[PDB]
C-alpha cells in the first residue's frame, strides 16, 4: 500500500491518495502511479494551504515533451444550514509548457472533520464523469480509488471518510418517487379490481 | 490499513443498493402474498368439513 | 448534454396511460358485465340497450391508447427531462382519469343495468349519469394532449 | 381484511426502517448524509411540477369518480320505485362534475405556467426555477387532494338527497344546501392551488 | 440568502392547511349531511334547524383557506429557511385541528341529528357539544395565526 | 453558530402540542358526543349533567393551545438547538398525552352516560373517574411546561 | 457508450409483459373455469361454447408472449437506456394492460357463462361484452408494440 | 465537545415516559371506566370501591411524571451524550412498562369489576390481581430512576 | 473485468425459476387436491380420472425447474450483468409465469373435479379449461428459454 | 478510544429487560385476572387458589427486573461496543422470552382457571402447566446473565 | 482479495434451508396432524395409514436439512462472493421449495384424510395426491444441489 | 483487523436462539395447555398423559437455550466477522427452527388432546405426529451446532 502524498507546514494540512493515478493527452496516456505515491523526488513547489483554502500542486519533469504541473483547488466554508464547515474541491487545473485546461469536478464535497473518497473521479463517461470540461481539451484524468483530506488533518492518518458512493442517485430518486407514487395508483387500481365480485345466484 | 483509507464503495453502488434492495423487497413480497395466498386458503373441503 | 436516466419517465407515462385506463376500462366492464349477465336472466331483450355501460368502459381504454401512442411517438433518445416529465403527467393524467371514470361507469352500470331491467324508466336515467362519468376520461385526456404537445 | 395486512405490514416496516435510520444516522454521526438539501435539489424542478399537474386533473377526477358513483348507485336504487329522481338528483351529479372541472381548470393553469430552463447545476437553476417546481407541486396536491376531499363529500351528501328524495319529493330542494357546503372545499382548494401559483416562473 | 429549496416547507404548508382542513370539513359535512338527508324523511321541517353542523364543519375549511391564503401570500423564492419552517407548522397545526375538528362534528352531527329527530330538547345539547368541538379548529388557527407570524 | 434548520424540531413542537391534544379533545368529544346524543332520547334533562365530559375533552384541546402558543413565542430565527429539542418533546408531551387523556375520556364520557341514564347514581363517581382522565393532560402539561422553560 | 446496468429495465419488459399476461390470463381462466364448471352441472351441453372466455382469457397470455418474445429479441450486451426503458414500457403496457383485461373477461365469463345457462338468449351478448373486455389486451399490445420498436 | 444531537435523545425521553405512561394510563381508566359503568346498573353500591382500577391507572401516569420531571430537572445542553440515553432508557422503561401495566389493569378493572358485580367475594382477589399489574408500573419506574441516576 | 455482485441476479433467476414454479404447483395440487378428496366421498369411480389436475400442477412444477438447471448450469464469476439480468428475467417469466398457471390450475381443478362428480360429462370441458391454465407455464417456459439464451 | 455512541446499544437492552418483560407480565396479568372473574361467579371460593397464574406472570416481570437493573448497573460512559451488544442481546433475550412467557401463562392461566371452575383436578395439571411456561422467562434469564456477565 | 461481509449470504443460504423447510414441515405437520386427530374419532383405525402425510412433511425438513448442512460444511473464512451467492440461492431453493410442498402437503393430507375416514378408496388417491406435493420439496433438492455444487 | 461492529451479529445469534425458541415453546404450550384445560371437563384422568405436548414445547425452549449457551459461551470481544455470521445463522437456524415446531406442536397437541378425549384410542397416533413436529427443533439445533463450529 503506498503513503500518501502530505503537504507538511510545522504538521501534516493536505493528505491525498489513490490506488492509480493517470493521465492522457491528446487520448495517448500514462502512469503517475509511480512517479507520485510515496516518492521523495515529488515536487509540491508553489502548493498552498490557509484555515479555509488549500491548494495541492504536483509537478512532474518527464511527461508529454514538457514540464507539466496538477492544481487540485479546495475550499472549506461555514455551510450556514448545516453549522458544520463543509468542504469542496472546486477545480483542478493542468498548466503546461505554456497553456492552462480546467476541469470542475462536480461532486466531491463533505463535513471538513471528514475526507472524501470515491471510486473514480475522471473525465471519462464510464468512470462517473465527475471531471466536467465546459469546453473541449486535449487532456484526461483518472484517479482510481481517490482520497481526500484538505482540513483538520491528524498527523499521516485520514479521518473517516464520506463516501461519494451515496444511496440513491438523483436519477434514483426520481425513478422512486415516479413508481412509488403510481404504485399507490397501481394498488388502488387493484385494490377495486380483487374487490370485484359475482352473484352466487340467479332470478326464477 | 495504516492510515484510514476508506471502505472502497464503488460507483454505481447506489444502482447496485436500489436493484438489490427493489428486487428483494418484490421478491420477498411476491412470496410472503403468494406464501399467504396458500396457507390461509379456503381449502373447500364442504362435503366433510363438518365432521 | 441529458441525463441518461431521462426517457425513462416519459415511457412510465406511456405506460401509466395505457395499463391504468385498462385497469379502469377492465373494472367497468367486470361491473357492467355482471350486470348484464344477471339482469338478463329475467330481462333478455334489454341486453342490446344495457351493452352501452360496456362500450362506455372499453372507450376508457381507447383514450388511454391515444395518450400512450401520442407519448411513444414523442419519445426520444434526445429526450430533456422536461419533454419527459410533461409526458409522464400527461401518462398519470389520462391513467389514474381513466382509472376512476372506469370506476364510475363500471358501479353506475351495474346498478343502471338492473334498474333499467326493473324500471324502465331509469335507463336515459343512467346514459345521463354514465356521460357525466365518461366524460372525466375526456378531462384525463384533454390535460394529457395538452401535457404532451407543449 | 387481507389487503389491508398488506398495506399495513409495508406501512409499518417503512416506519420501523425510518426509525432505525433515523437513529443510526443522528448516534453515529452520519447527519451530513440525509441531506434533504440534496434531496430538494437533486430531484428536478420538472417533475414536482409534472405530478402537481399530473395530481391536479387526476385526484380531481378520483373525487369526481367517487362522487358520481356514490350518488349514481343510489339515485338509480331509489329510481325503482320513484321515476322522477332522475330530474332533481341530477344536481349532485353536476356538482361531481363541477369538481372534476376544478381540476382540468387547475392543471391547465399550472401547466401554461411550466417552462424549460436549460440548466443542472442547483445554481444556475436558481431559486426561481426551485421554487416554481415547488409551489406547482403544492398547488397540484391542493387542488387535488382538495377536489378528492369534496367530491366524495359531495357524492355522500348527494346519495343522501337522493335516498330522501325517493320517500318524499319535497325534500331534495332543502338537502342541497349541504351540496352547496360540499362545494365549497373544492372551490377552496382551487382558491389556494391559485394562490400558490401566482407567483412562479420558469427560465 | 436563504438556500434554494427554502421554500418547499412553506409550499407544503400552504398545501396541508388546506387539505387537511378540507378532509376535516368534507367528513364533517358528509357524515352530518347523510345524517341531515336520513333525518329529514321522519321530520321534515327540520332541515333549517338542523345545518348548523354542517356549518360548523364549512368553518373548518374557512379555517383552512385562511392560513394557506396567509402562507400563499408570504411565499416567495427568497424566503428563509426559517419562516419556511413557520409555515409548514402553522398549516400542519391547523389542518391537522382542523381534521381533528371535523371528524367531530361529523360524529356528534350526525348523532346530534338522529336524536334529536325522536327528541327535540337535544337541540340546544347538539349546539353546545359542536361549539366545543368547532373550537378546536379555531385552537389550531389561533396557534397557526401565530407560528405563521413569529 | 446554529444551524437554520434548527428550528424544525421547536416548530413540530408547538404543531404536536395542537394536533395530538385536538386529536384527543375531538375523539373526546365524538364518543361522549355520542353517548350524550344518544342517552338524551329517553333522559331529555341529563344533558346538562352529562355534557361535563365534553366540557374536559374541550379542556384537553387548552392543554395543547398553552404549550403550543409558548412554544410558539418561544421561536427565534437561529435558536439553540437544545432549545428547540426541548420545544419538541414539551410538545409532543403534551400533545401525546392530551391524546391519551382524550382517548381515557372519550371511552369513559360515553360508557358513563349510557350507565348514568340506566342508574344516575353513577354520576359522582363517573366525575371521579373523569378526573382520572383529564390529569393525564395536566400530567402532559406539567412535563412540556418543565421542558419549555428548562 | 451506454452505461453499465442497463440492460435490467428491457429485461424486465420482456418478464413483464410475459408474467402479468399469464396473471390476468390465469386469473381470467380461473374465473371463467369455474363458471363453465359451476354452470356445467344443469345444462352441459353449453360446455363446447361457454369454453369461449377461457379462449380470450388465453389471447392474453400470447400477447404477453408475443411481446416478451420480441422484446428478447432486442436484448444486447450494452443495450442504450432508451431502448432498455422503451422495452420495460412496452412489457408493463401490454402486461398490466392484459392483468385488466384478464379480470374483465375472468369476471364477465363467470357472471356471463352462468347467466347464460339461466337464460340462452344471454350468450350472444356476453360475446360482445368479453370483445371490449379482449381488447384492452390488444389495446395494452397496440402500444407495446410501438414502444418496443421506436 | 458532545453532539448537536446530544439532548434530543434524553428529550424523547422525558417525552416517552410521560407519553407511554399516560397511554397506559388512559387504556387503564378507559377499559376500567366502562366496566364500572356496566357494573352500575344493578350494583350502584359497588362504584366507590370499584373505582381502585382507575385510581391505579392514575398511578401509573404518576411513574410517567415522576420520570419524566426527573429528567426534564436534568437535561442541559452540554449534556454527555451517555447521560442523554441514559435517560432515554429511563423514558422508554418506565413508559412502556406503564402502557404494559395499563393494559394489565384496564383489561383486570374491566373484568373484575363485572366480575365483582356477579359474586362480591372476588373483590378482594381483584386487589390481589391488580397488585401485581400496578407494580409493572414500579418496576418500569425503579429501572428509570436507576438509569436516570447512573 | 466483470463485476463481484454480477451472480446475484442470476442467482436469484435460479431461485425464482423455482420458487415461484413450486408455489404455483403447490397451489395447484392443494386445491386440486382439496376438491378430489372432498368429490371421492360421493364419487369413488371418478379418483383415478380426477388426477389430471395435479398432474397439470406437476408440470408447472417441472417448467421451473427446467428453467432453475438451464440457468444454473449457465452462472459463472465473471458473468457479464446482461447475462445475469437476462437469467433474472428467465426465472421470473417462468417462475410467475408457472405461478399464474399454477393459481389457474387449482381454480379450475378444483371446480372442473366437483363438476364432474355432479356431470360425468363436463370432464371433456374440464380438461379443455386446463389446457389453456398449463399452457401459461408454457409461455412462461418459452419466454424464459428465450432470455436465458439472449 | 470506543465510540460516543457506544452505549445506546447498552441501554436499548436495560429497556428492553423491563419493556418487553413488563409486556410479558401484563398480558400473562390481563389474560389470568380475565379467566378469575369470569370463574368467580360460578365458584367463588376458587379465586384464592387461582391467584397463581397472576403470581407467575409476576415472575416474568421480576425476571425483567433483574436483568435491566443488572445491565443499568454495569453502564458507563467508555462501554466498549461488544460490552454494550452482550447487553442488548441479554436485554432482547429476558425481554422477548418473558414476553413469550408471558403468552403462554396468560392462555394457559385463563383456559386453565375456566376449566377449574368445572374440574377441581385441573388445579395440580395447569400448575405444571405454568410451571413449563414461566421456565421460558427463567431460560431467557439465564441467556441474558450469561451474555451480561461474559 | 475476497471481501468480509460476503460469509453472510452463504449463512443466510444454511439458514433459510433449515428455517423455510421446517416451516414447510410445520405446516405440513400441523394440518396433516389436525386432520388425523379431528379423524381418528370417527375411524380409530385408520391412523397408521393416515399418517403419512405427517411423514411426508418430515421429509421436507432433512431436504431442507441436506442442503443446510452440506452449505455450513462449505462455508469458509474469506469464502468467494460468488460461491456465497450460490450457497444462499441454494438455501432459498429448497428453503422456500420445501415451504411450497409444506402447504400442498399440509393442505391435501388434512381433505385426504377425513375424505379416506369417510370412503376408504380415497387413501390410494391421497398418497398419489401426496407424491406430486412431496415432489416440490424434491425439486429445491435438486437445484439446490446443482448451486451447491456448481 | 476485524471491524468493531462484528460481535453485534453473533450476539444477535445468540438472543435469536433464545427469543424464538421462547416464542415457539410458548405458543406450543399455550394452545397444549388450552386443549388440556378445555378438554379435563370431560375426561379428568387424561390431562396427566396429555401434558406431552406441554412438555415437548419445553424442549424446544431447551433447544433455543443449549444454542444460545453455546453461542454465548463462544462469543468475544476479538470475534471473527466469519464466526460472528456463523453464530447468527446458527441462532436464527435453531430459532425460527423452533419456532416452526412450536407452531407444530401447538396445533396438534391442541387438535390431538381434543380427538384423544373424544376417543381414547388416539394417544399412541398424537405422539408419533408429536415427534415429528419436535424432531424440527432438532434438525434446528443440528444445523446451528454445525453452523456455530464451522
Amino acid at each position: 500500500i503506498h503513503p500518501p502524498v502530505s503537504y507538511n507546514d510545522t504538521a501534516p494540512r493536505i493528505l491525498f491518495w489513490a490506488q492509480n493515478f493517470s493521465v492522457a493527452y491528446k487520448d495517448e496516456w500514462k502512469d503517475l502511479t509511480s512517479l507520485t505515491f510515496g516518492v521523495e523526488n515529488l515536487n509540491l513547489t508553489g502548493s498552498f494551504w490557509n484555515d479555509s483554502f488549500a491548494m495541492l500542486s504536483l509537478t512532474y519533469e518527464p511527461l508529454f515533451g514538457a514540464t507539466v504541473t496538477f492544481k487540485f483547488i479546495l475550499a472549506s466554508r461555514f455551510y450556514p444550514v448545516s453549522a458544520r464547515y463543509w468542504f469542496t474541491m472546486e477545480r483542478l487545473e493542468i498548466h503546461s509548457n505554456g497553456s492552462v485546461a480546467h476541469f470542475n469536478v462536480s461532486q466531491v464535497t463533505g463535513p471538513s472533520i471528514y475526507s472524501f473518497h470515491c471510486e473514480y473521479v475522471s473525465s471519462l463517461s464510464k468512470k462517473g464523469s465527475l471531471l466536467v470540461t465546459n469546453v473541449p481539451s486535449l487532456w484526461q484524468m483518472t484517479l482510481h480509488n481517490f482520497q481526500i483530506q484538505a482540513f483538520n488533518v491528524t498527523g499521516e492518518q485520514f479521518s473517516y471518510a464520506s463516501d461519494c458512493a451515496g444511496f440513491f442517485s438523483p436519477g434514483i430518486w426520481m425513478g422512486l418517487l415516479t413508481t412509488l407514487f403510481m404504485l399507490f395508483i397501481f394498488t388502488y387500481g387493484l385494490h377495486m379490481i380483487l374487490s370485484l365480485k359475482t352473484m352466487d345466484r340467479f332470478d326464477d | 490499513s495504516p492510515y484510514n483509507l476508506a471502505y472502497k464503495y464503488n460507483l454505481e453502488y447506489s444502482v447496485v443498493f436500489n436493484l438489490v434492495l427493489w428486487i428483494m423487497t418484490g421478491l420477498a413480497l411476491a412470496v410472503i402474498i403468494t406464501s399467504y395466498n396458500i396457507w390461509n386458503m379456503d381449502p373447500g373441503y364442504d362435503s366433510i368439513i363438518y365432521r | 448534454n441529458n441525463p441518461e436516466y431521462s426517457s425513462f419517465f416519459g415511457v412510465m407515462g406511456a405506460s401509466s396511460a395505457m395499463v391504468f385506463s385498462a385497469m379502469g376500462a377492465a373494472y367497468g366492464t367486470a361491473k357492467s358485465g355482471t350486470g348484464i349477465a344477471a339482469m338478463s336472466v329475467m330481462r333478455p331483450e334489454l341486453i342490446m340497450k344495457s351493452i352501452i355501460p360496456v362500450v362506455m368502459a372499453g372507450i376508457i381504454a381507447i383514450y388511454g391508447l391515444v395518450v400512450a401512442v401520442l407519448i411513444a411517438n414523442s419519445l426520444t433518445d434526445g429526450i430533456t427531462l422536461y419533454r419527459s416529465f410533461l409526458q409522464l403527467g400527461a401518462g398519470l393524467s389520462v391513467g389514474l382519469s381513466g382509472l376512476a371514470a372506469g370506476f364510475a361507469i363500471g358501479i353506475v352500470g351495474d346498478a343502471g343495468v338492473r334498474g333499467t331491467a326493473q324500471q324502465p324508466r331509469l335507463f336515459v336515467g343512467m346514459i345521463l349519469i354514465l356521460i357525466f362519468a365518461e366524460v372525466l376520461g375526456l378531462y384525463g385526456l384533454i390535460v394529457a394532449l395538452i401535457l404532451s404537445t407543449k | 381484511t387481507g389487503l389491508e395486512l398488506l398495506y399495513l405490514g409495508i406501512f409499518v416496516a417503512f416506519w420501523a426502517c425510518m426509525i432505525v435510520v433515523g437513529i443510526c444516522y443522528t448516534i453515529f454521526d452520519l447527519g451530513f448524509r440525509f441531506d434533504v438539501a440534496w434531496f430538494l435539489t437533486e430531484t428536478s424542478p420538472f417533475m414536482w411540477s409534472n405530478l402537481g399537474i399530473g395530481l391536479a386533473i387526476s385526484l380531481s377526477v378520483v373525487g369526481a369518480a367517487w362522487g358520481i358513483y356514490i350518488t349514481g348507485s343510489s339515485i338509480i336504487g331509489g329510481g325503482v320505485k320513484a321515476p322522477r329522481i332522475k330530474t332533481k338528483n341530477l344536481v349532485s351529479i353536476i356538482f361531481c362534475e363541477a369538481v372534476a372541472i376544478y381540476g382540468i381548470i387547475m392543471a391547465i393553469v399550472i401547466s401554461n405556467m411550466a417552462e424549460p430552463f436549460s440548466a443542472t447545476d442547483p445554481k444556475a437553476i436558481g431559486h426561481r426555477n426551485y421554487h416554481a417546481g415547488y409551489s406547482m407541486f403544492g398547488a397540484g396536491l391542493t387542488v387535488g387532494l382538495s377536489n378528492l376531499f369534496c367530491g366524495v363529500c359531495v357524492g355522500i351528501v348527494g346519495s343522501g338527497a337522493a335516498l330522501a328524495d325517493a320517500q318524499n319529493p319535497s325534500l331534495f330542494v332543502k338537502i342541497l344546501i349541504v351540496e352547496i357546503f360540499g362545494s365549497a372545499i373544492g372551490l377552496f382548494g382551487v382558491i389556494v392551488a391559485i394562490l400558490q401559483t401566482s407567483r412562479v416562473k420558469m427560465g
